DNA sequence: AGACAAAACGACGCGTCGTTTTGTCTCGGCTCCCCGACATTCTC
């Protein structure tokens, strides 16, 4: 038993090619259903349109299809400002990370799945931190 | 001409603020502001420091510390007994395998809980002593009483069994914890008393009482004879309670000088005075002559159903428990071999004391006994050391630089008052007191018989030799006699003599076998130094016989004279050692003076003033009064005053005046105010506040700038601690530096009287104004009785004064029901001059011409006071309906602490006992998280059960108060049956059922009411209740601990709106709120279950405003333009519960009638606090209020333009 | 006529606004520091 939330890495090797173990094991982990965020999909609808230049109809279609049939979105929690702010003082990550980290924990999630934020590493005693790509 | 004036008006937990710009002599001025700030707690306390109940939050925290520390260290006794006997391997195999010993030092593993003898196999549990428990079945069987008896009873067939006998080991292990579970009482001084101590609980019968002759008080008293052969030593008047009456009294008998038994005699009552319990259980374990083990043993043999724990042995000297486990080691010691192995001694002394090597070869000599009984179990810690709470000398001090780079002053501790030093400075000081009147004449007869150095050298000399001295004796040391001379003192008073050289002059005396001389200052210095210091009773002897031993006397009656010297009084002189020492050489006079022994400061000091010459550190006063100090020699015989100054340079303490430049300082004052540093923390709580509210005012009216206030007004209506504090420390910001004003307090500073103000309040239609303000409660309150007593017409004034009925005036006053009564004592305070206070307390003329132009000046032609200005009384009003009432708040739920704990620690190669600060996070709740009274959850098949509801089930003691309904609550339903057929049997009458004797009697006879069937006695059942009741932890079995939310903990109450618009309110408890404040979080979630966002949050003392049913306030603000009908709309939170918020309007202090059962009538119904407002629309307050936020002045905060750029230029 | 939408029936049944009433840990021994007030003497 445990809430298994996921980042915008384990997407973007799904989503690319010319890393084919990485694609391969990102797409078993979309498997499970994992918990996402609503930042997760942001910043991958930020980096599909920086990195990837494609145009917003198709990512608007695909992120609508990943959202209704393989991820499950979890809904923004309220405290995530304060509690972002709470892991600001103990933790040494990029504000981004924070908040992703801080409302993966809001809602209830127990292990979160990338290759950054210091793999292995358990945030306030009820998160771990797992890169499943080794 | 123009004159800002701040009156204050000081209350319990109430301050009343003005400040008016006033011109009196052009007969203008206008208020500026008003307010009134208010510190919540109940009226208990109001009604209990009157009298004084324990009225401190800091002694109960103190008491549940106290309570906390003795588990603690019961739980470590209890922990090391664990690792010794798991060390000796005495601990059963099943038992010692759930103790941790490697990381948790003798803890069990978490969420265990073993028991020594009960082993669990396969799901059952079966005991472990079967031999011992058949030989007492044996005992039992001997004695006959029986066959069936509780495995657990067979302790004390051990404990008796372990005095003469082989037990083995795992009994023994379970005999000591047993042991250190029930220590003793025990008095760490001890200094066992009189030999006889006879303080014997006796039962006596009083034979006759012979009319002793006494004749008092129109009745001739009794004496009263006693079977033994003994006379009440008082006398008695009530003859038929003491005619052959079974009395037991507590006595106490003395060896007289006489040669006969003093005899003293006490009543006492058993099983109701602790100390006759006490008394006459020991008495009947002595007299059985047995260990109390034994005794108990016995008493169990007698009367199988004895309760034991807190019914037959409650408490017992220390000695007792002593005896019996030294007997128990000694008697086991010779048949186990274990216990002589000093290998395992060696063992479980560096297991015990691994860094302590100094303790580890004191234990290393002593054996397993010691080790278990002085240093285990019956170990009692000695009281800290209060010493470094000892005050601090006025005149000497000491500086030195830290690692800091700064110059900061340590201190000198007093002199202790017994120190020979300080007596003989006090003896010097009274010498110079002295003075001889006639009794004649009453003339001074001094200069004649003390006038030369040798005249008060042989008083000294003499005064020397006894310790305290009366009118007699000093008369006859000059031949002087009762009827002629009188010596200035109180004639019949006695004044100390030095007690302690005289004390010890007599002890040495007794020893006798010594030289007449080997008592001078050394040796009596240091016997003083030792005697004080070395308070313990075998280290004090030790270092006796170590004195008799060092110096050449015979340690045979030394000790016998100072073993049993009472320890000093607990007291200390105004100054230090030093200080004293300095001083000492100018008060000496003769022999004893001499100029050698003053420092090189000091004599230097008074070569400048025989001198003549100018210093800078001599005053022009100083050769005012040394001007008979020609010579050096004429520094003989110098009193304190004189001494001291050449000794310090300062004219004793002058005080330093002071001046405050801005607010900067004052609030610098009120960051440095410390703790408990007053009376009690009432007023300390009223001062502090204030202070911040002078500082507000100051802030916001004048900006801190210098003399803003040209005059504060003071005054209270027990409380006059705060009538001179408050106005010395408010004195430096009205003080002027040019020097008119000198003194303690400013001559700004003028306090007033409760005559003034009323006379004020009268004579300025203030009391009309203050009715016409509270006529519209009454006439509510007329209209909800129906009745017109609450409003009296008047025709003098033609119009309703307010009233109450006679029978609800016990009471009442009109003036304490509101809050902005302070607010009218401050204006009035403040408007009353210094002329109009001269006036008013010193009304006596002796001629009306000096006084007529007071009168003039301030009497309307002597009938009524002249205005302030023409617009006085309408301002006024326009002012107090115009006042919001700031409540104080106390929200804090945690808090952040820090923990200090010796522990050793290695630096520089070496262990080392320092003090380690706590690792990690760790918060300090501050509320009482519950309430005390603690349920257990039953489920009952004949009670429905609602959801989200639970059943908890408590004892109570069966008594008068169970009547059929309560009867049918008890969750035993045989018991139900059998106190329903006694309650039937007795016709219905609990009272008369369930008293104790109807209790004794329904269990003698239990058969009769339960349908002839046999049945243990009831004295306690357990009742339950349905409700919302919260388990306390989660772990080990406080899961099983349910309990209830603690008084005046409900401190959040949130309302949310769903998008449509309609309110939601939830009240959060205090446990959530704790772990959201732990997570960094909001007290209170900003979205329910449903996802309604949060409006807000509403905390006992909050303001909300009640908008009209006709405004829609939804983005009003605009909370300038507050008119009375605004602020009329204002209500304070009071209490909160499920969905419900109580409100009182914020002017209401006291209502007029509190709600009572019988009546049912009430100004706020039964809970004295509405869910509704009280106007006439009864809306409730709930579904339309919106939260407001208000300063110390009371004054609204809201966003504004400056606010909204200020929020991120700051962070810009 | 068919088969979906929902009103109607049931005893049953549990929730719900508004107020009132009820229940709420207790006693023992000491020790030693500090402060306050009120009396006397003494210096200024
Ligand atoms: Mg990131």
């Amino acid at each position: 038993l445990d809430k298994i939330a996921i980042d915008t890495n384990i997407l973007l090797y799904a989503y690319d090619n010319r890393d084919l173990d990485k694609q391969d094991r990102a797409v078993e982990i979309l498997l499970k259903k994992p918990f996402v965020t609503q930042l997760v999909v942001f910043e991958f609808i930020k980096v599909l349109e920086r990195r990837f230049k494609m145009d917003k109809k198709e990512i608007t279609k695909l992120t609508i299809k990943l959202l209704k049939e393989v991820i499950i979105p979890l809904s923004l929690h309220r405290d995530i400002y304060n509690y972002s702010q709470f892991l600001l003082q103990r933790y040494n990550f990029g504000l981004s990370d924070i908040l992703v980290l801080s409302d993966s924990i809001l809602n209830n999630c127990t292990i979160l799945l990338s290759e950054d934020m210091c793999n292995g590493m358990i945030v306030d005693k009820k998160l771990k931190i797992v890169n499943p790509f080794l | 001409m123009i004159k800002n004036i701040l009156g204050l008006a000081l209350g319990t937990n109430s301050i009343g603020w003005a400040l008016v710009k006033q011109d009196f002599e052009n007969k203008q001025g206008e208020i500026l502001g008003m307010g009134s700030r208010i510190i919540p707690m109940s009226q208990d306390i109001l009604g209990d420091f009157g009298k004084g109940n324990s009225v401190s939050q800091t002694a109960e925290r103190t008491k549940y510390r106290s309570v906390r520390r003795l588990r603690e260290r019961f739980l470590l006794r209890r922990e090391r007994l664990h690792r010794v006997l798991y060390i000796l391997n005495f601990l059963p195999e099943h038992y010692a395998s759930q103790i941790d010993f490697e990381k948790r030092l003798g803890k069990f593993k978490v969420e265990t809980e073993p028991k020594l003898v009960w082993k669990n196999t396969d799901g059952q549990f079966s005991f472990l002593f079967q031999n011992s428990f058949n030989e007492m079945l044996e005992d039992f069987k001997a004695a006959g009483q029986e066959l069936k008896i509780p495995y657990d009873w067979t302790i004390y067939h051990l404990r008796k069994k372990a005095i003469s006998q082989k037990i083995e080991k795992e009994e023994l292990a379970w005999i000591l914890l047993n042991f250190n579970h029930k220590r003793g009482y025990y008095q760490l001084r001890g200094e066992d008393f009189e030999e006889e101590k006879d303080k014997t609980f006796v039962r006596l019968k009083v034979d006759r009482i012979v009319d002793s002759g006494e004749n008092v008080k129109g009745k001739i008293l009794y004496d009263v004879y006693f079977e033994n052969g003994w006379k009440y030593d008082k006398q008695v008047v009530k003859t038929e309670d003491w005619v052959d009456r079974t009395k037991e009294f507590i006595v106490s008998e003395s060896i007289l000088k006489n040669g006969e038994t003093k005899r003293t005699f006490k009543a006492v009552d058993s099983e109701k005075d602790w100390i006759a319990i006490k008394t006459k259980t020991e008495q009947e374990i002595e007299h059985s002559h047995k260990t109390v083990g034994t005794y108990i043993y016995e008493t169990l043999l007698q009367n199988p159903k004895q309760k034991i724990k807190g019914k037959l042995v409650r408490t017992i000297e220390r000695k007792f428990y002593k005896e019996e486990l030294r007997q128990i080691l000694e008697k086991q010691k010779e048949f186990h071999q274990e216990l002589q192995s000093d290998d395992l001694y060696n063992d479980c002394i560096r297991e015990l004391y691994r860094n302590n090597e100094v303790h580890q070869l004191t234990l290393r000599k002593k054996d397993f006994v010691h080790l278990f009984m002085e240093d285990i179990i019956f170990y009692q810690r000695p009281l800290r050391s209060q010493k470094s709470s000892v005050s601090n000398c006025t005149l000497e001090f000491r500086k030195y630089k830290g690692e800091n780079g700064a110059e900061h002053t340590q201190y000198l501790k007093a002199i202790p008052k017994s120190n020979p030093y300080y007596q003989e400075f006090r003896l010097w000081q009274w010498i110079f007191n002295l003075n001889l009147y006639t009794k004649d004449n009453d003339e001074n007869v001094t200069k004649v018989f003390l006038n030369t150095t040798q005249d008060f050298e042989n008083l000294f000399e003499f005064l020397n030799t006894r310790k305290e001295v009366d009118q007699k004796a000093l008369l006859k040391h000059f031949k002087l006699n009762e009827k002629t001379h009188r010596w200035n003192f109180v004639e019949d008073k006695k004044y100390p003599c030095n007690e302690t050289k005289t004390m010890i002059s007599s002890r040495l005396d007794k020893v006798e076998n010594i030289s007449d001389d080997f008592l001078t200052r050394d040796i009596e210095q240091k016997i003083w130094h030792i005697i004080y210091s070395v308070n313990d009773k075998v280290e004090y002897e030790k270092a006796l016989k170590s004195f008799a031993r060092k110096h050449h006397l015979d340690e045979s009656s030394f000790f016998e004279a100072f073993r049993k010297f009472p320890p000093f009084k607990s007291e200390y002189g105004s100054f230090s050692e030093k200080a004293i020492k300095k001083l000492l050489p100018l008060m000496r006079l003769g022999k004893y003076w001499n100029y050698a022994e003053i420092d090189k400061y000091s004599r230097e000091r008074i070569q400048k003033i025989i001198t003549g010459e100018y210093d800078e550190n001599i005053k022009d006063k100083v050769r005012e009064k040394s001007v008979h100090l020609t010579i050096e020699n004429d520094f003989q015989g110098l009193q304190l005053w004189l001494a001291q100054y050449i000794v310090y340079g300062r004219h004793s303490e002058a005080s330093m005046i002071g001046k405050w430049n801005s607010a900067n300082d004052l609030e610098v004052f009120l960051k440095d105010f410390k703790q408990h540093s007053l009376r009690n923390p009432i007023v300390e709580q009223v001062i502090t506040e204030t202070l911040r509210v002078v500082k507000d005012i100051w802030l916001k009216y004048g900006n801190g700038t210098k003399d803003f206030f040209n005059e504060i007004h003071i005054e209270l209506g027990d409380t006059r601690y705060i009538s001179k504090y408050i106005s010395g420390i408010l004195s430096n910001i009205v003080r002027v530096e040019d020097g008119s004003d000198e003194g303690v307090n400013s001559k700004n500073i003028v306090p007033g009287n409760g005559k003034i103000t009323t006379q004020l309040k009268q004579d300025w239609g203030l009391n009309d104004v203050w009715n016409d303000l509270i006529l519209p409660r009454f006439e509510r309150m007329n209209q909800l009785t129906n009745s017109k007593d609450f409003t009296a017409w008047n025709e003098n004034h033609q119009k309703f004064l307010p009233t109450v009925p006679i029978e609800f005036s016990k009471g009442f006053s009109k003036k304490r029901i509101d809050h902005r009564h302070h607010a009218l004592d401050a204006l009035v305070i403040a408007c009353a001059t210094t002329d109009h206070v001269n006036l008013l307390n010193n009304q006596s003329a002796k001629s009306d011409t000096k006084r007529y132009d007071l009168k003039k000046k301030l009497m309307k032609f002597p009938k009524q006071f002249l205005k302030p200005w023409e617009k006085f009384t309408v301002d006024a009003k326009h002012n107090l309906e115009s006042i919001i009432v700031s409540f104080k708040q106390n929200l804090r739920v945690i808090n952040k602490a820090t923990n200090y704990y010796e522990k050793y620690v290695e630096k520089d190669g070496t262990k080392n006992k320092e003090r380690v600060e706590q690792a990690g996070t760790n918060w300090a709740i501050r509320k009482p998280m519950h309430k005390d009274t603690v349920s257990g959850k039953v489920d009952l098949p004949w009670v429905k059960v609602p959801k989200g509801k639970i059943l908890t089930a408590t004892r109570k003691s069966l008594d008068s108060s169970f009547d059929l309904k309560s009867i049918g609550s008890i969750t035993d339903t045989g018991i139900q049956k059998i106190l329903k057929n006694y309650l039937a049997f007795k016709d219905g009458n609990p009272e008369l059922a369930f008293s104790p004797e109807g209790i004794d009697d329904l269990n003698k006879n239990i058969e009769k009411y339960n349908d002839g069937k046999p049945h243990q006695p009831i004295n306690k059942v357990r009742v339950f209740e349905l409700g919302s009741k919260f388990q306390v932890g989660q772990t080990g079995n406080k899961k099983g601990k349910y309990v209830e939310a603690a008084k005046g903990t409900n401190l959040f109450f949130a309302v949310y709106e769903d998008e449509k618009g309609k309110r939601s309110y939830e009240t959060i408890p205090l446990n959530e709120v704790i772990e959201r404040q732990k997570q960094g979080l909001t007290s209170v979630p900003l979205e329910n279950e449903k996802g309604s966002r949060l409006l807000f949050d509403l905390s006992p003392n909050d303001l909300v405003y009640v908008p009209e049913i006709d405004e829609n306030i939804d983005s009003n603000f605009v909370f300038s333009n507050l008119n009375k009908e605004k602020i009329s709309r204002i209500y304070k939170v009071e209490k909160t519960s499920g969905t419900e918020c109580y409100f009182v309007r914020q002017d209401i202090a006291y209502l007029i009638k509190q709600y009572d059962a019988k009546t049912k009538i009430g100004e706020l119904e039964s809970q004295n606090k509405l869910q509704v407002t009280m106007t006439d629309d009864r809306i409730r307050i709930t579904d339309t209020c919106v939260k407001i936020n208000c300063d110390r002045l009371g004054n609204i905060n809201f966003i504004t333009k400056e606010k909204i750029k200020q929020i991120f230029n700051e962070f810009r």
